[PDB]
RNA sequence: UCGCCCAUCAC
RNA sequence: UCGCCCAUCAC
């Protein structure tokens, strides 16, 4: 009964006669991917109305879910792919696409192929399981190498293992300073101690019961600790990816920007509840904590953009607008987190239409 | 139909909450718009918070009720965001507003807080 | 030292190598382009490119016993499993500028490496989709003279049948490359090819069946006609 | 304490080889989702690590990069034969770089292994 | 959106981007490795890395307008005042595998950090010793096309001159970053720059002189040639 | 009170 | 969120 091409939508009788035709007026690759996947577009919604208004009823379509949307629109519809409408349409391209028909199929086919650059995949559960046991293994190599680092540094400062139970802090000290005798309060404040802890280490500054690690022995201990930072970065690459391999049931916060950004936004908030409570004028700078620190201590230059930086609208837009984009982009993300926590409906393509409306202005104003 | 209006109100108090902004405007300390409202609730600075009934999408203001309840702050609703913005001294709209020092309105904010507390039952 | 000659099939060529040995080839549709990282040479005014039987799998069937070669210049063809153009670049060379090639692939990054090549090879159209879901390209192609399939999926005999309902003309031809370990890897491959033998003969007339050893492993090819 | 520092470097050398073996067992199993024919074909552990570090996705495999990695013409007569016929699944570009980063941090650990051997030699 | 372009100097590159202003860049001698946390672009068969001008004066001088730059593909050079070698990483890229680079440092511990980086950047040799005393490294250096000085100690005119007695070839070039405030703090910088010009012009010819304003203050770059 | 080279972390 | 100084005490 009905079939479609790159230029429009066509209805035919059971002897192959045309009934009516309509043409596309938006960028057609979008309109095609809907109709190819059984979703209804406005020119088809008007065409089937025009057929009921002209008194036609034997509605057979090519795709099963198009017959499903048609009977949801009320119309008594069936499915068969080799039907006379698809046969007329695909046999006589010059009636429906003109003289240069293969160039028009080419022009839109490559555009449709460029929007079909997929996410969601049928094997990502196997990748979650390997990322989970890889986090379990990498957290275990870090515990082994930090235990070796503790037993080795106990030849220079044996009280230090009995004083610092936290594992990243014990590596950050050796990356930054490593020499026991170059310690003072200021380099213990940034290291993330508490005041009741900072008098220890210093109480033992000369009088620790450990020996002497050479300026050439602390070198191999430092090269060992420097590799544990690259392994903490691998642990963080996996701790970002564990959500990135689950999110193929896509939230609005994912679909507005990209998966590693949604995972890090929740990772820096501590939860989706917290992110759905934060304002745009905090989500703008979320994660910029080593910039917040230096600004709070001085009243100097403020933090410009947080975790949202690694997205194309900021990391490829002029620095003059890398602040101006960040406030409103954090606003549409602040709404996306509230939709995902309270509402549960999917609106990401409208949040994208709305975010591109403010970005379009920022490309005409400047 | 907004979902954040977690109690129905009589034909009273709401115009009195708008009046509590109009007399605080030039006499007190106010924060206007939902992101500065969220800062004023988060920093425990608000003494009253006000939300409009005509906000669309609702998922910009939808977080305010549980966020201000978990901080023991009085809350109320008013009919429209353009009128709420105009009372809060600005020429645009505001989806919500917070009063931080009510100035002249201190005794009226205490009337609103104590009478809202008797209908949250 | 190299030389070039015609084959027995239209648009197919033979190259002579620096010992004197014969190998199969085609005339390049866009001279200067390399199309799958292959061996390419110049002759009398024109450029010619090798058909590797391991990489462009149809070439192994041409060497081992293929008689039924249905394609010509100026014809229309559907290709399922076009990948990065390894096999289908040779049908693009043969079918010419008056002829039409539709190229379907599911794997987006694999078709992405063909998109710049068909920015010059404009007789191929690149189409993203699973050939097991042919309705999802119903509006993007005409009817055709020939179908080829190289997706090598667990139910691929049905993929050929239902694409031959939707797209193949009366008396038109079908060709299919069959990878046993996609369908089964526990049984003897001649039993897998016997299940393909009984499904193709439930909708077509069958006219060729082959083996691709030693160029491939666990691999066959068939040729058929629609009624 | 120079000999006690050498003793901790010797315990570190067995502990480093032991965690390389652990992360290589995960690297073998995870990359076998995307190229399962590779596991029996590259038995030498650092040669499997450096392969995954520089290749990442399975279509970056070429005769040139395998001959730079110093494999034999025999070993290169396979691998390429298997790439044209593999029974492995599909990891995206966004996924397979995580398995490439796992191989890169194991080549960091193999460089630390030499820094321990060279420290003791001084 | 970004575009990589050649600069007006052999081996030196430029990038333009999403703000569209020029930034100075180099084609990486060892693709994939980082040195200081640089900005980078991977490209069509290549990798390019940026030099931030606020990190070393020689970058700022090339942005300001320094025209007589002698460090070029395949040349031999000796440099004093390298520390951990961010400067040396970008001249390693510009000179490539064809040339030869020596780097001398007097601060003993800050040179240590360059020692593993030169296991990849094997066109650099790091050397510990007093830049004022050429005799202290005489066995591990050779004649060069260029000398560069940016220790900029109070002795720096003797650093340049005596290394240019020992190592600079006839017709060869010199560069010096004149730290006015460390040679004499008792007089206006133009008097310091005039004695550096009148001492250097009793051994070299001067070809160009640059004050680093309006980017930085009271420091200058001089470039010269030995007959 | 100031200068330069230089790592690392960040905007 | 981070820093300094006077008096007194110790190796």
């Amino acid at each position: 009964f009905i079939s479609e091409n790159v230029r429009g939508i066509y209805a035919f009788d059971e002897n192959g006669n045309l009934i009516e035709k309509r043409y596309f007026t938006d960028k057609p690759e979008k309109v095609l991917d809907q109709l190819l996947k059984g979703e209804i577009t406005k020119d088809l919604e008007e065409l089937l109305n025009s057929l009921k208004e002209k008194g036609y009823d034997e509605f057979v379509f090519e795709h099963p879910e198009l017959s499903r949307r048609a009977k949801e629109l009320g119309f008594s519809a069936t499915t068969e792919f080799p039907n006379i409408a698809g046969e007329r349409l695909r046999s006589n391209p010059e009636e429906f696409l003109g003289e240069n028909w293969f160039e028009e199929y080419y022009k839109v086919g490559v555009a449709l192929t460029r929007m079909r650059i997929q996410e969601q995949s049928g094997a990502r559960d196997k990748m979650v399981i390997q990322a989970i046991e890889a986090l379990d293994d990498v957290d275990k190599v870090i515990n082994l190498l930090v235990a070796r680092l503790r037993e080795w540094y106990s030849l220079h400062f044996p009280e230090l293992d009995e004083l610092l139970p936290k594992h990243p802090q014990y590596v950050a000290f050796v990356k930054t300073v490593g020499h026991r005798d170059n310690i003072n309060e200021e380099v213990l404040r940034e290291l993330g101690l508490s005041e009741e802890k900072i008098k220890k280490i210093l109480e033992a500054k000369e009088k620790t019961m450990g020996a002497w690690m050479d300026q050439t022995d602390i070198e191999v201990v430092r090269q060992l600790a420097e590799e544990i930072d690259r392994l903490y970065q691998l642990r963080k690459k996996l701790e970002d990816y564990i959500d990135r391999a689950m999110d193929d049931v896509a939230p609005n916060l994912k679909a507005l920007v990209g998966a590693k950004l949604a995972a890090r936004l929740i990772s820096l908030a501590g939860g989706l509840r917290e992110l759905a409570m934060m304002p745009s004028s905090t989500i703008q700078v979320l994660g910029a904590e080593k910039a917040l620190f230096r600004h709070l201590r001085t009243g100097a230059k403020p933090p410009k953009h947080g975790v949202i930086y690694q997205y194309p609208a900021i990391n490829r837009s002029p620095w003059w607008q890398r602040g101006k984009i960040a406030r409103a982009l954090a606003g549409k993300l602040a709404i996306a987190a509230r939709v995902d926590y309270f509402s549960g409906e999917y609106i990401a393509e409208e949040l994208k239409k709305e975010l591109e409306a403010r970005i379009r202005e920022i490309k005409e104003k400047y | 139909k907004p979902s954040y209006v977690k109690f129905e109100v009589p034909k009273e108090l709401a115009e009195k909450a708008l009046q509590a902004v109009e007399i605080a405007r030039d006499t007190g300390k106010i924060r206007k718009g939902t992101n500065e409202t969220t800062k004023a609730v988060e920093r425990g600075q608000a003494k009253l918070v006000i939300i409009a009934e005509d906000v669309d999408p609702e998922e910009i203001v939808a977080h305010l009720p549980p966020l201000c309840e978990e901080k023991e702050i009085p809350y109320i609703y008013v009919p429209s965001k353009k009128e709420l913005g105009a009372a809060a001294g600005i020429e645009v709209a505001a989806a919500s507003v917070a009063i931080i020092e009510p100035g002249k309105a201190r005794d009226l904010v205490e009337e609103i807080a104590m009478k809202v507390k008797e209908l949250m039952k | 030292m190299v030389e070039v000659k015609k084959h027995k099939f239209p648009g197919v060529y033979v190259v002579i190598d620096d010992d004197g040995s014969e190998k199969i080839a085609t005339k390049n549709l866009v001279p200067g382009q390399r199309v799958y990282g292959e061996r390419v040479i110049k002759w009398e005014g024109e450029e010619y490119r090798i058909w590797n039987p391991h990489r462009s799998k149809l070439g192994a069937a041409i060497v081992n016993g293929l008689k039924n070669f249905p394609i010509k210049p100026g014809k229309s063809v559907l290709y399922l499993g076009i990948a990065s153009g390894t096999t289908a670049s040779h049908v693009s060379d043969i079918v010419g500028w008056e002829g039409k090639i539709y190229g379907i692939e599911f794997s987006p990054r694999v078709l992405r490496e063909l998109v710049p090549i068909v920015e010059e090879r404009r007789n191929i159209i690149p189409i993203l989709g699973d050939a097991t879901k042919p309705e999802e390209y119903r509006a993007l192609v005409t009817k055709v003279d020939v179908i080829f399939e190289d997706v090598a999926q667990p139910t691929q005999a049905k993929i050929l049948i239902d694409n031959a309902k939707a797209y193949l003309k009366r008396g038109g031809y079908g060709m299919i490359a069959v990878k046993s370990r996609s369908i089964d890897v526990t049984k003897e491959p001649e039993q897998v090819f016997k299940e393909v033998e009984r499904e193709l003969s439930e909708y077509f007339e069958v006219i060729e069946r082959l083996n691709l050893e030693p160029y491939e492993k666990d691999h066959a090819l068939f040729v058929v006609r629609k009624p």
